[PDB]
């Protein structure tokens, strides 16, 4: 029960840490999360290109990606 | 510390030199028996090399196990006496006959293995000890340059006496103190050297692990990497430290049965997918070191293949490298979808196609053909990991 | 016959995608480009 | 000419599809985990 | 404030208790409540089990097995066994998951009602502003409460359809009874004369499925809705303090 | 100086002393 009660100090003496971590973490998820929609605009290109080649003759097309929001 | 580890004559040494582009390991089949290699950055004006031999008392007894497999009457055989090793080499001699080759059988090889460690051993009876492990430098030995020892080491004879080599040359990838260590097959006659590759696996102070797995080739899983598999999957305390590879890919290029039960093997067991990776050494290797060749040497036959290209009839033998490069082109499919339209010609020679193709498109293709193989990938990931 | 400019850069093209399966490391288990690879094969340079 | 020469390409898209269907499903699944997690420094301190 | 955080202890070690105490007294039988409805449930069962058979007719279940057979107007004049069992069962089994609902939903209301009276409910909404999500926690668990219940019920009563070895009594029914219906007795393909043969299949009937049901609702029933609510109801209760 | 040095990659920190009193 003793330990539980200083919660507030444990608060205090992390305080001066906690922002440098959050600040590091959220930039990994914001790189990561770049780094694939970068990917992806290539596949849309590649994919949109071989629907148009195949425009001409046949009519089976395939899976674009757009608005995922 | 990174360490490699698979079967017998697997490519390991083969894989090990084509990581770092260079040939300081050999790569000969049946000859690769216990050579644990370390390397370790050096500044390029500081690198050297160290040498380890056997004992008497090893060689004895791998002379009375090769026997064995042999069935030699080896009645205490004292290989210190001419006269005995020229009546062994002359069954060996008699024996290659028999069978049409060193190559040609397993029981060949190993009867060419005893014929070239005999041989090997009379070759270096000077510097071996009765029981230390003799140790010398290159200048201790006279040795002038890496290559020269490389050279030497890579002969049959000097390797099959050599029990360890810690290299030291500059390397990007060892220089952020990276170090890459080959191990025994864990399926090796002998018992003891088993038991040493777990511990050192199983070992804390491993960095990484590295398993080269047949089953790619053959299909199956064996005994000895069923038990390995077994080991490692038991083992919770290494479990997040594996990176599985599998090598020889491109024989699965041409094989529809063996690619579609390998596939189904990938997709059954190896969920952890985050670290499985596929590449062909073989292939990766010698393609680096055709890059350092040019349509002078005709692209390596003159300088690299010289060797590999003559013939004992006279008639320029197609080097393993040129054949495949050859299938590549044809069967595997892998330029097919490149801007390449190689064509390969049923009237001209393995050489003459070889020397065409490449006097036709040159280095690019070459580039396509590392890009494909993979190791660059492999190279990254694991650095990433590190 | 139909050598469009939409088939000129076909080659090219698919080779893109090919790249993007291998590099993700986790996908590669499901990798059977070797079908694709022969199809592509005989769409091009077509031989009957 | 006309039957057998379209159904080379008419194949070559149906053995396309099985392996551009899962590299869709593979980046969505991963590209909405991501936006689950906050962007606010507040709201991420607080988390911890 | 640092008395208040002991306070907030207190609560969660206090709504602990009073949780166990109420799913206690539950398995013992205390709560005269649930026994009520427990009952009323074994009795309605077994009533319609009775029911179901006395009122049972051949000619329905032969209308059930053409239905089965769109590319076929007739039967092999046994098919009406099999069509009994599927119907008797199916039948048996909707009226189980009908009352479950009932059962776990009045349970359910009753707990709600009685926990806003006792102190712990309201002292933690004296001190704070929200309920604390227990009836947010409290509608999840007793959707998926439910979930489990049906599927027992249904893995169970399934098993009544395999027959029993006192289904080949041959002493209370024969099934070459029909070669005398059908030994130049039944000429016309109406399936009429089979019904003279409904009181002997009827006593069948009841032999063989007046035992599987006795012992399932009078032993092992009980059992499992008992275990179950513990089991689900605990670890929720400790994930709220 | 130990907790700074560490303090630009790792988040592991030490025990420091102060205000005894």
């Amino acid at each position: 029960q003793i330990i539980l009660e200083q919660y507030d100090v444990a608060r205090k003496y992390r305080e001066q840490t906690l922002e440098q971590d959050a600040e590091e973490k959220i930039a990994r998820n914001s790189r990561l999360q770049s780094e694939i929609k970068q990917k992806i605009d290539l596949y849309q290109t590649s994919i949109v290109s071989i629907n148009e080649c195949l425009k001409a003759m046949q009519i089976f097309e395939q899976l674009p990606v757009i608005t995922e929001s | 510390e990174i360490v490699f580890a698979g079967a017998f004559s697997a490519g390991k040494s083969m894989l090990i030199n084509a990581l770092l582009e260079r040939e300081l390991l050999y790569s000969a089949e049946g000859h690769a028996t216990g050579t644990e290699c370390h390397i370790e950055y050096a500044n390029a004006n500081e690198e050297r090399v160290v040498l380890t031999f056997l004992s008497e008392a090893e060689i004895r007894q791998q002379a009375l196990i090769l026997a064995k497999y042999l069935n030699v009457n080896v009645g205490d055989l004292n290989i210190n006496q001419p006269e005995a090793v020229k009546v062994v080499s002359q069954y060996c001699q008699k024996i290659i006959a028999e069978e049409g080759g060193e190559n040609k059988s397993e029981r060949a090889k190993q009867a060419n293995a005893l014929h070239l460690l005999l041989i090997g051993f009379e070759q270096n009876r000077e510097r071996i000890n009765t029981v230390q492990n003799s140790t010398y430098s290159m200048d201790q030995l006279n040795f002038s340059s890496l290559a020269e020892a490389a050279g030497y080491a890579r002969r049959g004879a000097n390797s099959a006496v050599l029990k360890r080599l810690d290299y030291f040359c500059n390397h990007s990838l060892l220089k952020d103190g990276n170090v890459l260590v080959d191990l025994p097959g864990i399926d090796a006659p002998v018992k003891e050297d088993a038991e040493r590759a777990y511990r050192k696996i199983e070992s804390p102070d491993t960095s990484a692990v590295i398993c080269v797995l047949k089953p790619a080739a053959a299909g199956d899983m064996s005994a000895e990497e069923t038990q390995l598999l077994e080991r490692i999957s038991k083992n919770h305390g290494i479990r997040d430290r594996v990176f599985y590879v599998f090598n020889r890919i491109d024989d699965t290029w041409y094989n529809t049965q063996l690619r579609q039960r390998l596939e189904g093997l990938i997709q059954s067991q190896f969920r952890d997918n985050s670290r499985v990776y596929k590449t062909s050494g073989l292939l990766g290797f010698y393609g680096s070191q055709v890059k350092q060749t040019n349509s002078s040497t005709r692209f390596g036959l003159d300088s690299i293949f010289a060797t590999t290209i003559k013939g004992f009839d006279g008639e320029e033998e197609t080097p393993q490298f040129v054949s495949e490069f050859n299938n590549y082109c044809a069967n595997s499919g892998k330029l097919l979808s490149t801007a390449f339209r190689v064509s390969v010609n049923g009237y001209e020679t393995s050489n003459e196609n070889y020397v065409r193709i490449l006097s036709e498109w040159g280095i690019p293709l070459v580039d396509q053909l590392i890009h494909d193989s993979g190791i660059e990938s492999f190279r990254s990931g694991i650095g990433l990991y590190l | 016959s139909k050598i469009a400019p939409q088939c000129q850069n076909l080659r090219e093209q698919v080779n893109q995608l090919i790249e993007l399966l291998r590099q993700e490391p986790t996908l590669r288990s499901q990798q059977d480009t070797s079908i694709v690879e022969t199809a592509l094969g005989k769409a091009l340079s077509p031989r009957f | 000419a006309e039957e057998k020469y379209p159904e080379l390409f008419a194949t070559l898209a149906n053995d396309l599809q099985p392996l551009c269907i899962a590299l869709r499903q593979f980046y969505l699944e991963n590209y909405r985990q991501l936006d689950s997690q906050p962007r606010e420094i507040a709201a991420m301190k607080a988390q911890e | 404030l640092t008395l208040l955080n002991q306070e907030m202890q207190n609560l969660g070690i206090e709504f602990k208790k009073y949780m166990s105490a109420q799913i206690n007294d539950v398995v013992i039988g205390n709560d005269r409540e649930f026994d009520q409805d427990f009952t009323k449930l074994k009795a309605r069962m077994v009533a319609r089990l009775d029911e179901l058979l006395k009122t049972f007719s051949v000619m329905n279940a032969y209308k059930r097995a053409t239905e089965s057979h769109p590319r076929n107007s007739t039967a092999p004049f046994i098919a009406v066994l099999v069509e009994a069992l599927y119907y008797l069962a199916n039948e048996l089994e909707d009226a189980f998951i009908e009352a479950i609902h009932e059962l776990v939903k009045n349970f359910f209301q009753r707990l709600g009602d009685r926990l806003r009276k006792v102190d712990c409910y309201h002292q933690v909404y004296r001190l704070v502003g929200n309920d604390g999500g227990i009836e947010q926690l409290l509608r999840r668990a007793e959707e998926d409460i439910t979930k489990a219940l049906v599927n027992e019920a249904r893995t169970e009563c399934d098993r009544y359809v395999r027959e029993s070895p006192r289904f080949y009594d041959e002493g209370t029914f024969s099934i070459y009874q029909f070669r005398q219906t059908l030994q130049q007795t039944s000429q016309g393909y109406d399936a009429q004369a089979i019904v003279e043969a409904e009181p002997a299949i009827k006593e069948l009937l009841k032999l063989d499925f007046e035992p599987k049901v006795f012992n399932t609702v009078r032993k092992n029933f009980r059992q499992t809705v008992n275990n179950t609510l513990k089991t689900h109801l605990l670890p929720m209760a400790e994930e709220q303090a």
